[PDB]
């Protein structure tokens, strides 16, 4: 034994230990989900009140790439920070050498491939975070899911953090009572209300509901916060499904 | 050398002269300054020959690489890459290119990339020595939307008087037809294009 | 990242055995019979193809390598490892000897070069020692015909004739009975041959058996005419056919 | 100001039957002044002679270094390098300061131990190998040397035919010379002896 | 208990980690297989997309290297993906400084060496994969080269990798003893697919539909996959026959 | 991270020793012993091959004795590739002296870097030291004949007489017994080849199992000259002092 | 110097003068300038002639080792790749000036390639200082499809024109024939126009004409036993 | 326990020890606490000498004209990551001719204290830090952990029993924040929220340190005699 | 500087070394020791670049001075020479230069001879009866090919020298203040403090 002691490490099942005990820090983290829609994607997160000192509005959990990609992530924030730092110095770098800005999958492969890296040595630790990201390309919308393995897939919706449980189970009905698709719109509203159904979990602590949106219709392909009326409307649409 | 590259309905069409000289002496009069950087992206070459085979194969190298991760570049893409080399490397060389692609969003698409590595979208462009003696003709007798047959003349009309002018400029017409059909070769002999 | 295995992972422990050597060496032990034979006009080396599956291509797998014109390689024990020095072992017979005296090495001056490389594998920073024991055989013009073993210590020996791996011990007392100084090659084939029989469980044929010479100069193999001096490599692989034909008078 | 004609000299060369020679005259020299008259520009390393001409801090430097690389040669490989082998690290040491040469006119001869067979041949002071059969020259009188062998020359001299023609193949190339003379030395090369002879000439 | 941990020796001339990489390679519980036509080179891998919020068309292990080489992975896919943009970077260069293509041989011998220093270096761990090269290649024709996790790498008259491997294996071996031929005596790829699909059917004794399977194709000068609807109607010749 | 596989092999042991330094002097006698005796007119170095094999090719053989330049010879005992390493280097240093100064190493100075080296691999770098003892047999007009040996530690010490390897406790007792300063080279060779059939693990002692050099002044005038034996003349100075 | 590359049927023939010369001396009135990259890759340069030796030697050792590395034959473009991208690096520095010829298993080829690291293609090439007298000949003989027995006429003769009409270029005519499927033959001194007449007067002297002070027997042995 | 003995490494519930044992080192740091209004914000700390004989240790530290901090925990870290605010506050008005939103200067520190949580050989900073300024969007307060974790509050305190102190502002919230264009009555509240965790020692003119910020008040500090006022 | 001579005699080395300093217009020194004893037995008298010659000198003397005491042994006249001619050869390619010319002196005690050797910046090295760098053998040689012989006593030697400097002071346009004269002997060195 002694496997679990050192980060890229094989144990004799095939297992690298370090980065399970990785997983358990995001499983430890707030919820945040994706929903993809018929031409974009939406991000939402549960930002925590701690306290009422917290100044609400202020502390910003979404975080963009470039001007097309959005990224929210569970787990150690400060290793999600790291990741989009790292992530916007690659699409800067692709965008100078081919000009056009990054493709999503070309954005999710950089972004495994780092992760991955932090995987094959003993001298660093994984990322603790489990990020969901994606945007609008020349090819359509685009959402993944990147683990702390370096492992990510394209989804239809996505979810992590401690309300992931309850968050999948809202995103396969949406995905089983839409076939043909979600507009923009909706995927806002029910972005809310999936959030709000996954607090259940982390009921102790209220709850300050954070949305962001890239469309090509809405938001011209750009990504953009969910601010004002249109926040405060899908609040609403939320409040009234938990009743 | 002279060299240009014709936007027209169907895709874009490159055209160049086959002499390479040093000094007065022709040393080779078959020369091939046509390009391939990908299966639909060509370039023609003037300047250095050792800068712009150098540069030429060096984007070749990474629009083969950017194609297996990230599947078939753009035109402004390749043209991109060589504006990379170009500019950061200006004081070391001395290059004249015009990127020519098709692409299916896109359709024809001219670029050039003259010596200090500016890049200019164009809907024609030319280059090269000879260039110089056709400018007026070419500003006249070129518009948009030609067919296949009216910019294979218009290059071979205009190359032809390159040609007639300029001593580094000579032996046969070589062209390269892009469009969605495929990629078609064209080469016209002095015998032809001397007598327009 | 950087890799911060600066330190040796081979040591003495107190009864004065280096442990990774050790080791390395019983991997050696494991590995499939291999051997080789002095005669008085050519040099032989042999080993077993055995193939981990019917459906692999056991001719794209060469256990038998050539180094220089002159020179050739077989080896017992962690196959990867060897056909990383076979890469080495060719690059530094031209880095450090070729492009400084304009011809190939001599045969125990090539050794030289692999065993330091093994040697270096043995004391360096992070690296574990090669697990291959090598055979090298060759030709040069001022020392003749030449075998030599090389070890994971990096320590290399000539001999008349040798065996390692799996059935060394009963191979090496095999050929002291039958060794002489009057040997010819073809002799020297026909014992090796014999001597590689008892080591191999199945199949034995000249698909399974991989062995070369180093002989005659083969102007054949040269590629070019023209320049009498240059008469081509003494290095010679034998055919599947060729180990067969010897294979009936067996 | 012309690094390879500042201290002046020359070397030469010749095949004969079973054996060769290599001459060089004796003058060192900074420019017209005469310096030295017992700078000798032949050194042996076993039996393969090599004669330098040129620079002479670098006609040093370069004996000096040869001499390092065919005794840890011989240490290697338990034997003297032989002329054709040392050629081709004589090539290769100059040309591996390519950008930086040493500016030397150095030239081989010898009898490969093996064969038997005589051997000489030139370098320019970047590696390039002239493998003449007849005969090298090397220096600063070099245009009066190959005036000299060309006429004086032919093939299958005896030895103590050889040492004649080559004797007066210097001579008279350093009495046409203003920066060679002073004094000349000649070996005289066969399988297994080696005979030095030093020759009397004007002395201006 | 520190040699079970880095790659050196144990005290019977194993490593370990090694050992333990060829675990990780069936983690995912996914089998493939290669095999040659006479002028095409085909392989197939099963798909399985077990979560409904996954979009299916991004889940794969069949990955386009180079325009003529093919590669197929068995183990997890950060790994794998590792293994891929290297291939892809080795092959690229290749091209750029020797002016031809790669061949599937040299470039699994260049990946294979690769692996070696990971077995060797204690600071890099293998990778869990297993990867299976495949092309037309111009001098040697239809190849499969496979490549380990212990700097192992061969090549293949045709190969199956996976949990359920042994069984193929000995289903092509059992074959290609009765034909008595190096590969598919068959003209067209799509005989070639049919004939890998048919035999994946029988070792594994199981049934797929168009969702179930990816395969990659070989051909003179380029490698292509399939999409679902190319593999629907392979799928519909088979069973019609 | 790595540091949890770092051995330390550059470390005190609380008694003031250098672990790594005791465990290769330990693995060193296990080796085949070397000897070296001092006389007025020469120096002879002797050295016992571990047990060999009839298919062994001796007569092109090296593991023992081995030439650093004209006038320097070194038996050595422990591992032969760390030996070389070493061996190569000492050539190296010997070559760079000549260049420099045109003269031939002294022979102090040669051993000197040879066993800062070995110092360095106990001070400084994490690696293990070097498992080799030398002694080195030579002469320069300075002090004469000279010998001296060197262990893992970088220690380096001057002898009339020494042995090195297996059973130098024996071998050192047998040379203090017959050792006499105005001692010749023929006796000295008589006295290393029967203090080694003396010591020696093996039944008896023959030439196949032995290598043998001397440096004598035995040569034509004022100068020095290195004899490596070949197996033939072992046989014959082996039947000349009477061990076979 | 003289040399020309030519493609017939099923190959490529190569020729060379054999004249060296320093300024306006002849050095090596028999200099062999026909080179080895690989068995059937030759190459033959002008320019400075130590780059020309240096660099084929570092290319020929790399495609042999390239070569043994993929276990293939090694390729015309792999050598030509490799040259200009050496040359590129040093801007010229290196004065190599080469023709490259050689069949592989992909076919014949033929290729030139200057200093400053360009490269061309074509199925007749000139170089040297004697390129122009050659290219004359080359010019006005070759056509398509020609036999190797007429490739090795041509090139010989454009050879020849630069021998007697180029000052740079001289003596012998050596050629190496590649062609496909074959063994490359390397002809040495194919043709011999310039034989020296025999002179008019021996100049051997007397044994004794030459003054000498000292003798002394050199010690070229190393240091004697006993 | 066998998982502490460097930031390299996760426990089997997915914590760090080595973060975790940094934090612990603020705990037993004196308190100090931050809050703000619209118009200004206050940082109010309490020093900790040695002994009688001893001076009393600085806890706040002027970052640039419009932003400062103050500390609990290990000073020479605090040292170092204000030296780092410094540079970067520096960098922004020589580059930029901008004033560093207090935002960016959290993001910075954030991201520096990271890259000690995640590589062999470093160790976490074991400080924590109330980072008060007024930029082009108003009067704020950061808190930040070594852990790399930075909030942004309108009150708050850390060390050693700074929850007295952060329950007490909790309360008064709604009546703090509308003290704007008065100094005097926001450092009175910061004072009186800073009294909740004494216990044994009381305020003196030696013990406090008082910093403000704000509209038009450059970062000041105010020790000794200056604050007998607030006593 | 200028002018630096040496002569070789029976059982001895003499050099002799002008002992004007110049800066252009003015002589700043007319006492100046253009020497260094690096061993007991062996002198280097130097001349060449403002600086360079001085700092060459004593970077040369240390370097002896520390083989002395390393090894307790005073190195040959020869060696000494060997590893000057050396470092001036390293020189010679560097980025800057060292522009020295030097005259070894020395007594070896080994085969009880004194030696001679010159060597100039480049790192071209002889060894002589007698020698000089610069201008001073176009106005000295004539003489000392006409009287040296091996076997000159040391009075004899500087005799000849007082011939030497008498002709360089009739002929050379520069005022050069004189030499400064020293021996060098199996006794070690001394100065002749009349000449
Ligand atoms: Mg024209
Ligand atoms: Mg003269
Ligand atoms: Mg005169
Ligand atoms: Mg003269
Ligand atoms: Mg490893
Ligand atoms: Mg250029
Ligand atoms: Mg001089």
């Amino acid at each position: 034994t002694g496997y679990d002691l050192s980060n890229s490490v094989f144990s004799p099942d095939g297992r690298n230990f370090q980065v399970e005990y990785a997983v358990k820090a995001v499983e430890n983290g707030t919820t945040s989900i994706g929903i993809k829609c018929n031409d974009g994607v939406v991000f939402a997160v549960e930002k925590l009140i701690t306290s009422k000192l917290l100044v609400p509005q202020k502390n910003v959990k979404i975080q963009v790439v470039d001007r097309h990609i959005g990224c929210v992530y569970s787990g150690l924030i400060p290793d999600g920070r790291h990741l989009v730092n790292r992530g916007r110095e690659e699409a800067a770098s692709f965008k100078k050498l081919y000009k056009t800005p990054i493709p999503i999958p070309a954005f999710a492969d950089r972004l495994g491939q780092y992760v991955q890296a932090h995987t094959l040595y003993n001298s660093v630790r994984p990322f603790g975070v489990s990020t969901i990201f994606g945007g609008v390309d020349k090819n359509g919308a685009h959402l993944y899911m990147l683990e702390p393995s370096g492992s990510y897939w394209g989804y239809k919706g996505a979810a992590t953090g401690k309300g992931r449980q309850s968050a999948k189970a809202e995103l396969e009905k949406l995905v089983d009572h839409h076939p043909e698709g979600l507009s923009a719109r909706e995927a806002v509203k029910q972005a809310a209300k999936i959030i709000y159904l996954a607090h259940e979990d982390n009921k102790e602590k209220d709850f300050e509901l954070e949305i962001s949106w890239c469309s090509l219709s809405e938001t011209n392909g750009l990504h953009k916060f969910v601010k004002g009326d249109l926040l405060q409307e899908a609040i609403d649409f939320a409040q009234k499904e938990i009743n | 050398t002279s060299i240009m590259a014709v936007t027209f309905k169907d895709g874009v069409i490159l055209g160049a002269d086959s002499r390479t000289t040093t000094g007065a002496y022709i040393a080779n009069r078959v020369t091939d300054k046509l390009t391939r950087v990908h299966d639909k992206i060509w370039c023609c070459r003037s300047g250095s020959a050792a800068d712009t085979q150098a540069i030429a194969d060096i984007v070749q190298y990474h629009l083969e690489l950017y194609t297996s991760q990230y599947g078939t570049p753009s035109t402004e893409t390749a043209a991109s890459v060589f504006k990379e080399l170009c500019y950061e490397n200006k004081d070391n060389l001395t290059a004249g290119i015009i990127v020519a692609g098709y692409d299916d969003k896109n359709k024809g698409e001219v670029y050039t990339i003259p010596l200090g590595g500016s890049v200019h979208k164009l809907p024609y462009a030319i280059a090269g020595s000879g260039s110089t003696f056709i400018y007026g003709y070419c500003d006249k007798n070129f518009r948009e939307n030609m067919s296949k047959e009216e910019t294979v003349d218009f290059i071979k009309h205009s190359l032809s008087q390159a040609i007639k002018w300029d001593g580094s400029s000579g032996g046969v017409i070589r062209m390269v037809v892009l469009t969605a059909a495929g990629v078609e070769r064209l080469i016209f002999y002095p015998d032809e294009y001397e007598q327009l | 990242m950087t890799d911060r295995y600066s330190f040796s992972l081979t040591t003495f422990s107190p009864s004065g055995k280096l442990g990774q050597i050790d080791y390395a060496l019983t991997a050696v032990k494991q590995g499939v019979t291999s051997l080789g034979i002095k005669a008085t006009n050519g040099v032989v080396i042999a080993t077993e193809k055995k193939s981990s599956s019917p459906l692999a291509m056991s001719e794209t797998l060469s256990k038998v390598s050539l180094l220089t014109p002159d020179i050739g390689a077989v080896y017992s024990g962690m196959g990867p490892d060897y056909r990383v020095l076979v890469d080495k072992s060719r690059k530094v017979a031209h880095t450090s000897y070729k492009r400084i005296y304009g011809e190939y090495p001599p045969t125990k001056l090539l050794v030289s070069e692999v065993a330091k490389i093994m040697q270096e594998a043995t004391q360096s920073g992070g690296v574990r020692p090669f697990g291959v024991s090598l055979l090298i055989a060759g030709h040069d013009e001022f020392n003749g015909f030449s075998l030599y073993q090389v070890d994971p210590s990096g320590s290399y020996f000539p001999w008349k004739a040798t065996a390692i791996g799996k059935g060394s011990v009963a191979a090496k007392t095999f050929l002291e009975k039958r060794w002489n100084d009057e040997l010819e090659l073809e002799d020297a084939i026909h014992i090796a041959l014999l001597t590689l029989k008892e080591s191999v469980e199945g199949e034995f044929n000249g698909d399974t058996i991989e062995l070369a010479i180093i002989g005659d100069e083969n102007p054949d193999l040269l590629g070019y005419t023209g320049i009498p001096t240059d008469k081509g490599p003494r290095f010679r692989k034998l055919t599947s056919q060729e180990i067969n034909d010897r294979l009936e008078a067996l | 100001s012309d690094p390879s004609s500042i201290n002046g000299g020359i070397v030469v060369a010749m095949t004969g039957k079973d054996c060769v020679a290599i001459a060089c005259d004796l003058r060192l020299g900074s420019q017209s002044l005469g310096v030295s008259n017992k700078f000798e520009k032949i050194f042996h390393y076993g039996h393969v002679f090599l004669g330098i001409t040129g620079l002479a801090t670098d006609v040093t430097t370069l004996n000096e270094m040869f001499r390092y690389k065919t005794n840890l040669y011989k240490l290697k490989e338990e034997r003297a390098i032989e002329p054709e082998t040392f050629t081709q690290l004589v090539s290769s040491s100059l040309y591996e300061r390519r950008f930086g040469p040493y500016f030397v006119g150095p030239v081989v001869a010898g009898i490969n131990s093996k064969s038997g067979k005589p051997f000489i041949a030139g370098f320019d002071l970047i590696g390039c190998i002239d493998e003449a059969k007849d005969f090298i020259v090397s220096g600063t009188a070099s245009d009066q040397l190959f005036g000299m062998c060309e006429s004086l020359y032919e093939p299958n001299l005896e030895p103590e035919d050889l040492f004649e023609t080559i004797s007066q193949a210097l001579l008279n190339a350093a009495d046409r010379d203003a920066l060679s003379g002073w004094g000349a030395v000649v070996y005289i090369i066969k399988k297994d002896e080696v005979v030095k002879r030093y020759l009397k000439m004007r002395q201006d | 208990g520190y040699d079970r941990h880095i790659t050196i020796f144990s005290p019977e001339g194993r490593l370990y980690q090694v050992e333990y990489a060829f675990k990780a390679t069936n983690q995912t519980n996914i089998n493939s297989l290669a095999v040659r036509g006479k002028d095409c080179t085909v392989v197939i891998s099963q798909k399985k997309v077990p979560d409904k919020l996954l979009d299916p068309t991004t889940v794969s292990y069949i990955f386009c290297i180079s325009r003529t080489i093919g590669m197929v992975v068995n183990g997890p896919i950060p790994d794998a993906r590792n293994a891929a943009l290297r291939a892809k970077a080795e092959a690229a260069e290749f091209r750029y400084k020797y002016g031809y293509d790669m061949p599937c041989d040299v470039l699994a011998k260049r990946m294979a060496n690769l692996s070696q220093i990971y077995t060797q270096r204690a600071y890099m761990r293998p990778l869990g994969v297993i990867l299976t090269f495949v092309s037309v290649d111009e001098e040697l024709g239809p190849s499969i080269y496979k490549t380990d996790p212990a700097g192992y790498y061969v090549g293949y008259k045709a190969t199956a990798t996976g949990p359920k491997q042994q069984e193929i294996t000995t289903n092509l071996e059992n074959h290609f003893k009765k034909s008595k031929i190096d590969h598919i005596n068959e003209e067209s790829w799509e005989k070639v697919v049919e004939f890998a699909i048919t035999h994946m059917i029988d070792a594994l004794g199981t049934e797929f539909s168009k969702n179930d399977l990816e395969v990659g194709v070989a051909t003179k000068d380029k490698f292509f996959t399939l999409s679902a609807e190319n593999i629907e109607e392979r799928l519909v010749a088979i069973a019609e026959q | 991270g790595s540091r949890r596989y770092d051995s330390r092999t550059t470390i005190f042991s609380p008694e003031g020793r250098l672990y790594q330094v005791e465990y290769a002097l330990e693995s060193i006698s296990h080796a085949g012993t070397a000897i070296g005796i001092m006389a007025s007119d020469g120096i002879v170095l002797a050295a016992e091959r571990k047990v060999t094999s009839t298919l062994l090719e001796q007569d092109t053989s090296t593991e023992k004795l081995y030439k650093l330049n004209d006038k320097i010879a070194v038996a050595v005992a422990g591992l032969t590739a760390d030996a070389e390493i070493l061996i190569n280097t000492a050539r190296i240093h010997a070559q760079n002296y000549l260049k420099t100064y045109n003269e031939d190493i002294p022979v102090e100075i040669l051993v000197r870097r040879l066993s800062d080296i070995k110092q360095g691999y106990t001070q400084h770098g994490g690696l293990r030291p070097f498992g080799v003892s030398f002694i080195y047999a030579g002469y320069d007009d300075r002090y004469g004949y000279q010998l001296y040996t060197s262990n893992p530690s970088g220690n380096y010490t001057g002898w009339k007489a020494i042995s090195v390897g297996a059973n130098t406790s024996a071998a050192q007792t047998l040379l203090q017994m017959d050792y006499k300063d105005d001692m010749k080279v023929d006796d000295a060779i008589e006295l290393a080849l029967k203090t080694l059939s003396k010591t020696t693990d093996s039944s008896a002692l023959t030439y196949d199992r032995l290598e043998f050099a001397t440096i004598r002044k035995g040569a034509n005038d004022g100068e020095v000259y290195q004899k490596i034996f070949k197996p033939q003349e072992i046989k014959d100075i082996l039947v000349k002092t009477g061990i076979t | 110097t003289t040399i020309v590359g030519v493609k017939f049927n099923n190959g490529v023939v190569i020729a060379a003068d054999t004249r060296s010369t320093q300024g306006p001396i002849v050095a090596d009135k028999n200099c062999a300038k026909l080179h080895r990259i690989s068995p059937k890759i030759w190459c033959a340069g002008a320019g400075t002639a130590a780059d020309t030796e240096a660099v084929t030697q570092l290319i020929g050792s790399n495609i042999e080792l390239h070569s043994l590395y993929t276990s293939r034959e090694p390729r015309v473009v792999s050598a030509l790749q490799m040259l200009k991208q050496h040359l590129f690096k040093y801007q010229g520095h290196i004065g190599a000036y080469l023709i490259v010829a050689g069949v592989d298993p992909t076919g014949s080829h033929l290729f030139s390639i200057h200093a400053h690291g360009s490269t061309d293609v074509g199925y007749y090439l000139s170089l040297g200082s004697g390129s122009l007298a050659a290219m004359a000949v080359l010019e006005s003989h070759w056509k398509q499809d020609l036999t190797k027995e007429e490739a090795i006429k041509l090139a010989s003769d454009a050879i020849q024109a630069g021998i007697w009409n180029d000052l740079g270029s001289g003596s012998n005519v050596d050629v190496c024939v590649m062609e496909i499927g074959k063994d490359a033959e390397y002809l040495r001194n194919y043709l011999t126009p310039n034989v020296r007449e025999e002179k008019q007067k021996s100049y051997k002297f007397p044994r004794g004409t030459t003054a000498v002070l000292k003798e002394s027997i050199v010690n070229i042995c190393d240091i004697q036993e006993e | 326990n066998n998982y502490d003995g460097d930031t390299v490494t996760f426990s089997p519930t997915g914590r760090l020890f080595q973060v975790e044992y940094a934090l612990e080192a603020i705990k037993q740091g004196s308190v100090t606490v931050g809050l703000r209004s619209n118009t200004h914000a206050v940082l109010v700390a309490l020093k900790r000498n040695a002994d009688e004989l001893s001076s009393y240790q600085k806890k706040i530290i002027k970052c640039d004209e419009h932003m400062g901090l103050s500390l609990a925990g290990l000073a020479p870290d605090a040292r170092v990551l204000s030296n780092y605010l410094r540079q970067q506050c520096n960098y922004s008005s020589l580059v930029f001719n901008r004033k560093l939103a207090v935002e960016r200067a959290g993001h910075l520190l954030c991201d520096k204290a990271q890259k000690n949580t995640q590589s062999y050989g470093g160790r976490p900073y074991g400080v924590g830090l109330l980072i008060i300024g007024y930029d082009k969007s108003g009067a704020h307060l950061l808190e930040f952990q070594p852990s790399g974790n930075v909030t942004e509050l309108y009150g708050t305190a850390i060390g050693a029993r700074s929850q007295g102190a952060k329950t007490y502002l909790e309360r008064t919230l709604d009546t703090f924040i509308k003290i704007d264009g008065n100094p005097d009555e926001l450092i009175k509240a910061g004072v009186e929220a800073i009294s909740q965790s004494l216990r044994d020692e009381s305020l003196t003119v030696d013990n406090l340190s008082i910093a403000i910020v704000g509209k038009d008040t450059p970062f000041t500090i105010y020790d000794g005699e200056a604050v007998a006022k607030y006593i | 500087m200028d002018i630096i001579l040496g002569i070789r005699v029976q059982d001895s080395v003499i050099l002799a070394s002008s002992k004007a300093v110049t800066r252009g217009i003015s002589v700043l020194k007319d006492s100046d020791d253009k020497t260094r004893q690096l061993s007991p037995h062996t002198l280097m008298s130097f001349a060449g670049e403002a600086g360079d010659t001085v700092q060459f000198a004593e970077y040369i003397q240390a370097n002896i001075q520390l083989y002395s005491i390393r090894e307790d042994y005073e190195l040959s006249p020869q060696a000494v020479s060997s590893f000057v001619r050396q470092e001036l050869a390293k020189s010679i390619r560097s980025r800057r230069p060292y522009q020295v010319n030097v005259l070894i002196g020395g007594y070896d005690k080994k085969k009880n001879k004194p030696e001679l050797y010159q060597i100039d910046y480049l790192g071209t090295k002889v060894e002589l009866p007698y020698g000089a760098h610069g201008y001073s053998g176009f106005y000295t040689f004539s003489l000392l090919d006409h009287h040296y012989r091996p076997d000159m006593t040391t009075e004899e030697g500087l005799d000849l020298l007082k011939l030497c400097v008498q002709e360089l002071e009739k002929r050379m346009p520069m005022d050069f203040k004189g030499v400064i004269v020293k021996i060098v002997d199996k006794d070690g060195i001394r100065q002749v403090d009349d000449f």
